[PDB]
Formats: structure tokens, C-alpha cells, sequence
RNA sequence: GUCGGGCUCAUAACCCGAA
RNA sequence: UUAAUUGGAUUCAACGCCGGGAACCUCACCGGGGGCGACGGCAGGAUGAAGGCCAGGCUGAAGGUCUUGCCGGACGCGCCGAGAGGAGGUGCAUGGCCGCCGUCAGCUCGUACCGUGAGGCGUCCACUUAAGUGUGGUAACGAGCGAGACCCGCGCCCCCAGUUGCCAGUCCCUCCCGCUCGGGAGGGAGGCACUCUGGGGGGACUGCCGGCGAUAAGCCGGAGGAAGGGGCGGGCGACGGUAGGUCAGUAUGCCCCGAAACCCCCGGGCUACACGCGCGCUACAAUGGGCGGGACAAUGGGUGCCGACCCCGAAAGGGGGAGGUAAUCCCCUAAACCCGCCCUCAGUUCGGAUCGCGGGCUGCAACUCGCCCGCGUGAAGCUGGAAUCCCUAGUACCCGCGCGUCAUCAUCGCGC
């Protein structure tokens, strides 16, 4: 009778916005909602040689991509589930909802 | 070398003249004043400006 | 059948089973996390993919 | 895992953007955007002459939709064509325009000065243009044109300046064109004001 | 005197080992 | 040297470099065998062009060609243009990118003024700074790009948050000990204290004190403090030059090949070996070798995959297989170090090159030319001439581990 909401994004602000909107929805109704839990950030690091040829001193680039995550628990009530199910996150945010 | 930066000095001199009766020999008070009287966004820059204003206050009060 | 003698064998391992999706080079292919891009091509498109050089 | 999902989306968009870059060179291509809807995918394309992309009453939007769905991985696409927001603040568009002017046969100095005049009149803090290649003879050379404010080193230069590059293919070979533009609303870290 | 190695951007001078 | 041992790079700034750990592929080299000309037009062609085959020869193998005779219906390389394609030439025809001068402190502009002019001035002098960084003086007064500011991470404190992360106090159940006054270990209820994860905020300013300097710019020494004087480690490299490297990553002009210098298949070669050189690994032993026992990590990675757990085998390995699309499951109980016993200064119980026999794994293929295990075998080496390299603090030395490459293979690169 509880629903688990998972969020992920490359942008911290949008992620925060979606979590705060879900929190406002859970406040607007009589329902307990475990606060947004921050899971460890996923980091993708790739190191490459800079020169196209092989002459000269070897030097390297360190490119990074960062993927942030949050976890939210809420109790599945239809009066509250309809409001959250009709929210639209920005295109750079993945949202997944499941019932446990 | 801890050489003060030019734009810090310019802005601190501008602030000091406009409100002569607003800055004292207290670093915390001047830090809050710099926070309220500008749009400075960096905490480091705010501290630098406040320190120079403190030195200006004690230099003019001492009479140079 | 004569066109049979133009056709390549479909390998599944070795350097000949992987080509860069942007320029067609064999060799220095970055296989990390499902990318298939040469080291040369990854450098110039990395900002468009969202990678940054923080340090 | 989750990392593999984000990388797949980024690569497809890059391939589509490059294909459209070359394909719509005469239309003043200025980027794209892709939105995902429960019915499919909304693809918005930016250009200067949308009639070229439409191509005399269709017959070209259908071709592009077929290309997008078959060659690339979009499911059930729908292409809309719009207009560029601030064309004179976009370095890439200006680099392509200068390259086309060179391909027509205008002298490189006159083209550079005309582009700089338009950009500065349209409200930019600064612009820098570089043109390199076999200009006036078989020995190559580089020439630089500049006016205004323009940061080059450090984080502000990375996040604020718009940069663009283009090749111009003349009869004697290629000529490279580089453009950098700083917007009117850009503010440097050392620009503080006193709250009156 | 022969052969090999050092030093020098390199050659000569100079230093070392060997038969 | 060879049929070929494909090519680039030669002081710093070539030589574990071209992410170059090549069995096929890669591939550009060598021996051999096949295939390819949109579009314009010539001989031609339904009385059927071009194209496709059961069988057996030639052949490494092939309807490639041939023999034996079947197929299908519309274009036409026997010809001239023309084109696709080209890791063929040219980096001294170019674009883009990268190394070095050099993260050095430089390169310029508006107006004025000096010189017939090339030019000069500002950009010079004194002190100061990591810095054309600043303070004073001055035919200069002002301004731009670089420096700094900026961005990421590390160390201290506060608020918010409590799952897949944490377990101290509290309740119950079970099992051990010196038999239980006391001390331990699991499991469940329960909690977010503590650790941790990650959003927001605080904190350091030459601010305070005493000297030197000028009473300026700053410098030297003290307190308090988690932290003290760019707090520490990184990213970001101005106008230019270097005919520096790269057309063998991709783009591109010209010149060439265009029935071969284009496209595929088989077998070789890049792995050769009187010899000169770079960078390393293992040693020459006690500041040790062997045998049994005892300790404590972090970074990363996983569905074309990581595999706990059980069984079989002396080992390498083999047969089943939970959970995992991952703060949940797995790789994953590191080594250097500590305790006890043998060896006692010896070419040895040092060293482990070289070679014989046997057992495995990956793969379409292991001879050329792969990696692993058992028994046996036991080379040089006993501290290194002239010369010459790296490093200022959690740094150097010493020790293992993760990822890239990858079907298999790490004395390498990048990180812990
Ligand atoms: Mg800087
Ligand atoms: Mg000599
Ligand atoms: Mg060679
Ligand atoms: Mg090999
Ligand atoms: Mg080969
Ligand atoms: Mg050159
Ligand atoms: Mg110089
Ligand atoms: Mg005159
Ligand atoms: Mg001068
Ligand atoms: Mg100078
Ligand atoms: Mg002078
Ligand atoms: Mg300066
Ligand atoms: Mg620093
Ligand atoms: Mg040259
Ligand atoms: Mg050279
Ligand atoms: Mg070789
Ligand atoms: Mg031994
Ligand atoms: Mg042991
Ligand atoms: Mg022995
Ligand atoms: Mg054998
Ligand atoms: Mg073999
Ligand atoms: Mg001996
Ligand atoms: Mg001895
Ligand atoms: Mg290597
Ligand atoms: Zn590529």
C-alpha cells in the first residue's frame, strides 16, 4: 500500500524541482511521505590522449559525466496518486513509479 | 604575494565615501554591511572588500 | 553467383568486428558503457554529449 | 544499468544533429530539439528559410520523416519548423553565413567587416573572427578581426561566449572560419555594483 | 696503433674499458 | 638478412610513442586466385541479350573456367567517353587538432607629444610581487587581451533528509563460557542516536598584536584557530613563431591508378639475429630463503556479463546454479607486517634463465606464433669504470590492487 518513486537527472535544479513538487502534493493531503533520500551520485570518467598523432609529450583529457539520484516513499492513495501521476518532469529527468 | 586587487579597491572606495557613517573598525559589522549594500555574490570577494574598508576606516580615523 | 566474392565474412570478435560509428576507423575504439567511438572522434563531440572537464 | 540509458539518448541526438547540419546547409540551420510524448516524438527544427525545409509543399518533410524513423531510432516522429530566436548572437550561424559569402566570391576582409558590423549593431558586447587558408597566393596565412569585450581564458570564457566554426570550399582548397560572440546580458565576476 | 662506450646539436680535442 | 620482414617519429621536444598487448581480421607488405564501369552513346539482341545451375575435370578450394545441357526473359565493357573507389604522392599546396618557446609575463590600442624617416613615448626610474603584481615620480593621459578574478575536489562546524546505508542505548527468543553473581554470539521487534550518502549554509579577511619599510605598497615574527598569508591538489595556455608533427582518425586542392595502385578469399610476413642503443623487470642473499599459523584497504566494474553456494579433481580446471539492469546481489577474507620452527655466509635450502616428459583453457584455427598447471633440469650473476636520472611531505622509497586494451593474452598506460 506504498509507492516508491525513483528519480535521476544530469541537472541538480530540475531534480530538486520535481522532488519539491511531489512534496507539495503530499503536503496538500493527509498522507505521510518519507523525505527525498539522496542516493550516491554516479560518475562516468573517461581519460583520453589529446594528440591525434604520436609526436610530442603525452598529455591527457579527463572527461566526466555526473548523474544524480533521489528516492521518495509515499503511501498509495488515489486522491494523492492522481495528482502525482499527472505531473510532467522536464525531458532531462527520468521518473519511475512502482507499488510495494 | 598578497597584493590587493584593483577592482576590490575601486568598489571599496566607492562604498566608503557614499556612507561615511556606516562602516566601523569591526570586521563582522563591515562584512554584513558589504553584504547589504552591493550585489556581490562570492564570499571571498565580500571578505576582501570588508577587510579593505576596515583598513580605510582606521586609516582615516587615525588621520593617516 | 559472382557477388559472393565481394562480400565480407561477419566476424564477432577481433579488431575487425568493431568500427567507429562516426568515421569508420578500426582500432582505438572506446567501448566504455556502450559507446562506439574512436579516441579522435570522442574528443571533439564529448561536450555535445554532456561531458565536462572539471579537473 | 542506468548509465547505459543516458548515453544512448545523447549519441542519437548527436548523430541526428550532424546529419541535419550537412543536409540543411542552405536553410541556415540553427539547432534542433526533441521532446517525448505518449503518442511519439516531437522534433523541432530551427532555420532561416523554412520553405526550403518544407520544399515546395511537402515532398521533403515526408522524406525527412522517413529518414528519421528508418535510419535513426525515433519512433513515430513529427517534425515542426520554427524560426531562429536571436540569429545575430549565434556564432555557428554567422560562421556558416561568412563561409557562404566566401564561396560566392566576396573578398574576405569585406565579408568579415560586414558581419562584425551587423553583429555589433544587433547588441553584442564583443566579437572575434579568424579566417585561415590560402588567401591571396599559394602560401597560407591567418587573419584576425576584433572589437568589443571578449573573455578568452577561464570559466567565464567557457560558459558565456558562443563559438562557431565552418569550412568554405573554394577552387584552390578549403578556408577555415572561426567566430566568437559575447551576449549583452553576460556579466563578468569583477563587475559589481552598489545597491542604491 | 685496433675495436667499443662516454662527453657535444654535431665533428675534432678530452675521459673510460678491452683485445 | 629476407619473397616480404609495410609505414611515420632521431637533442631537450624520436626509441612500453602513433592509445602500435598484430595467431585470422586489423593491413598498408609478400606468393597466388577471383570480382566491380551509375549516365551518354557504338557492334549486338525475343529466330533471345546480360545474367543463374545438378554431376565430373583443372584447382589450395571454387559453375572462376571447362565438359556434359539445362535455365530465365531486356538490356547491352567486344568500343570510345565518363564515373565510383584509392591506408597511392605531396604536412614545403591546406583546414582542424596537438608538442615546444612557456602558465613564461608578455602583446597591443585612442588621442597627444618627439624624430626628415625607419621608429620612439606610454611599456622608463626607485622600492615591491609568483606576475606589465602594486605604491610613488615622470610628455604623457587613458584603455584592451593575457596574470588575478573564475571552476572542480580535499580538511573543520550547523540545518534538512533515514533506504537498498548505520546498530549505541531498550524488549523478546535461542545457543555457549569459569555454571552464572558475571561475560559473549546470532535472530526478531524497534530506532536515525553514531558512521555514511548529498542538497543548503557557516568559516580566513594580513581581520587582531609587535617590529622593518615612508606615514604608501608590502615584508618579518606572535596569539587564537580544523585551517594562515594563491590554505592544499587540479582545469582553463594571450599576440605570435617554430615551412616542428599529422592528408595512415575524419574534412580537402592538385597530381597519379582506374581492369588496377579499387573490392573480396587462402597461405605467409610485421615475432628473422654475428651486433650498437633507450626504458624497465628479476637478482646477486640474513636490512634474507622455506614451512605452518595470525592481522588491516581504497579506487572502479558487471546482462555479448559478474557469479555466491553445493559436488568432482593433487593442480590448472570440470559439472549444476541462488541473487543481481545493482548504496540491495557479485568481482572481494590484498601484499608489504606479526608469531613459532629449519637453513648460518655458501654459487648455498641464494638466483630461476634454459630445456625434456605429461595435463588443461579460449578460439573457425594454437607449427610458424597464445596463456595456465605437475615432476624433472639448474646459465650468468658475489654491489657495478668514465658518466648520468627523479624527488621538498602524507612528498620520495618500499607494497600490493582496480580500470583501459580484451574471445584468449600485461614486466605497459591511467588511477587507488
Ligand atoms: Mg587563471
Ligand atoms: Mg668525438
Ligand atoms: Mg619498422
Ligand atoms: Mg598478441
Ligand atoms: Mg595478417
Ligand atoms: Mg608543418
Ligand atoms: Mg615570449
Ligand atoms: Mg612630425
Ligand atoms: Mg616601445
Ligand atoms: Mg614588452
Ligand atoms: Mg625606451
Ligand atoms: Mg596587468
Ligand atoms: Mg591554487
Ligand atoms: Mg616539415
Ligand atoms: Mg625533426
Ligand atoms: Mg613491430
Ligand atoms: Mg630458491
Ligand atoms: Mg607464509
Ligand atoms: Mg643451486
Ligand atoms: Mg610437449
Ligand atoms: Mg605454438
Ligand atoms: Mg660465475
Ligand atoms: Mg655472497
Ligand atoms: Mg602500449
Ligand atoms: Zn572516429
Amino acid at each position: 500500500q506504498k509507492a516508491r518513486i525513483k528519480l535521476a537527472s544530469t541537472n541538480v535544479r530540475s531534480l530538486e524541482e520535481v522532488a519539491n513538487q511531489i512534496k507539495q502534493i503530499a503536503e496538500r493531503t493527509g498522507v505521510r511521505m518519507s523525505g527525498p533520500i539522496p542516493l550516491p551520485t554516479k560518475r562516468i570518467r573517461i581519460v583520453t590522449r589529446k594528440s591525434p598523432d604520436g609526436e610530442g609529450s603525452a598529455t591527457f583529457d579527463r572527461w566526466e559525466l555526473r548523474i544524480h539520484k533521489r528516492l521518495i516513499d509515499i503511501e498509495a492513495d488515489e486522491r494523492a496518486m492522481r495528482q502525482i501521476m499527472r505531473i510532467r518532469v522536464p525531458e532531462d529527468v527520468t521518473i519511475e513509479i512502482e507499488l510495494i | 604575494g598578497k597584493i590587493r586587487q584593483g577592482f576590490i579597491k575601486r568598489v571599496a572606495r566607492e562604498l566608503f565615501n557614499k556612507y561615511p557613517n556606516e562602516f566601523t573598525r569591526d570586521f563582522e559589522h563591515n562584512k554584513k554591511k558589504v553584504e547589504e549594500l552591493t550585489n556581490v555574490t562570492s564570499k571571498k570577494i565580500r571578505n576582501r572588500i570588508a577587510g579593505y574598508i576596515t583598513k580605510l576606516v582606521r586609516m582615516k580615523e587615525e588621520g593617516k | 553467383a559472382k557477388a559472393d566474392y565481394n562480400k565480407r565474412k561477419p566476424r564477432k570478435f577481433g579488431k575487425g568486428a568493431r568500427r567507429c560509428i562516426r568515421c569508420g576507423q578500426y582500432g582505438p575504439i572506446i567501448r566504455i558503457h556502450g559507446l562506439m567511438l574512436c579516441r579522435h572522434c570522442f574528443r571533439e563531440v564529448a561536450p555535445k554529449l554532456g561531458f565536462r572537464k572539471y579537473e | 544499468a542506468i548509465e547505459r540509458y543516458f548515453i544512448r539518448e545523447a549519441v542519437k541526438e548527436m548523430l541526428i544533429d550532424e546529419f541535419l547540419e550537412k543536409e540543411l546547409r542552405r536553410a541556415g540551420y540553427g539547432g534542433l530539439d526533441i521532446k517525448k510524448t505518449p503518442l511519439g516524438t516531437k522534433v523541432i527544427i530551427f532555420a532561416a528559410n523554412p520553405g526550403y525545409v518544407i520544399g515546395r509543399g511537402g515532398r521533403r518533410i515526408r522524406e525527412l520523416t522517413r529518414i528519421l524513423e528508418r535510419q535513426f531510432g525515433l519512433e513515430n516522429p513529427q517534425i515542426d519548423v520554427q524560426e531562429i530566436k536571436n540569429p545575430y548572437l549565434n556564432a555557428k550561424v554567422q560562421a556558416v553565413r561568412i563561409a557562404q559569402a566566401l564561396e560566392r566570391g566576396i573578398h574576405f576582409r569585406r565579408a568579415a567587416y560586414a558581419a562584425m558590423r551587423a553583429i555589433m549593431s544587433n547588441g553584442a558586447r564583443g566579437v572575434e573572427i579568424r579566417i585561415s587558408g590560402k588567401l591571396t597566393g599559394e602560401r597560407a596565412k591567418s587573419v584576425r578581426f576584433y572589437q568589443g569585450y571578449l573573455a578568452k581564458v577561464g570559466n567565464p570564457a567557457e560558459t558565456l561566449v558562443s563559438k562557431g566554426y565552418a569550412q568554405a570550399l573554394l577552387k584552390l582548397g578549403v578556408i577555415g572560419v572561426k567566430v566568437a560572440i559575447m551576449p549583452p546580458d553576460a556579466r563578468l565576476p569583477d563587475e559589481i555594483e552598489i545597491i542604491e
